[PDB]
């Protein structure tokens, strides 16, 4: 569980993967492909290019849409916990 | 194919 406090345009990471859109293939799974330096991720350290998203505040990301996974993640007040 | 900015 990563704690982070959001900014103004985001929790500053971006993702790809979701079902229909397997960023690995046979894997439904979101992955954090980018960082954007500054933003509240990247100061807060924690998270990194490469994890796999489990969960935002608990709603699970196991294995949901690409944009599901988007909306579970624009949904979210300022306050967000992670995986 | 869809990447996108959260």
């Amino acid at each position: 569980e990563i704690k982070l406090i959001k900014g103004p345009k985001g929790l500053g990471f971006s993702i790809a993967g979701g079902v229909g859109n397997q960023h690995i293939p046979g894997d439904n799974s979101i992955y954090v492909t980018k960082i954007i330096e500054g933003g509240a991720a990247h100061k807060d350290g924690k998270l990194q290019i490469g994890d796999k998203l489990l969960a935002v505040n608990s709603v699970c990301l196991e294995e949901v849409t690409h944009e599901e996974a988007v909306t579970a993640l624009k949904n979210t007040s300022d306050f967000v916990y992670l995986k | 194919r869809r990447e996108t900015q959260v």
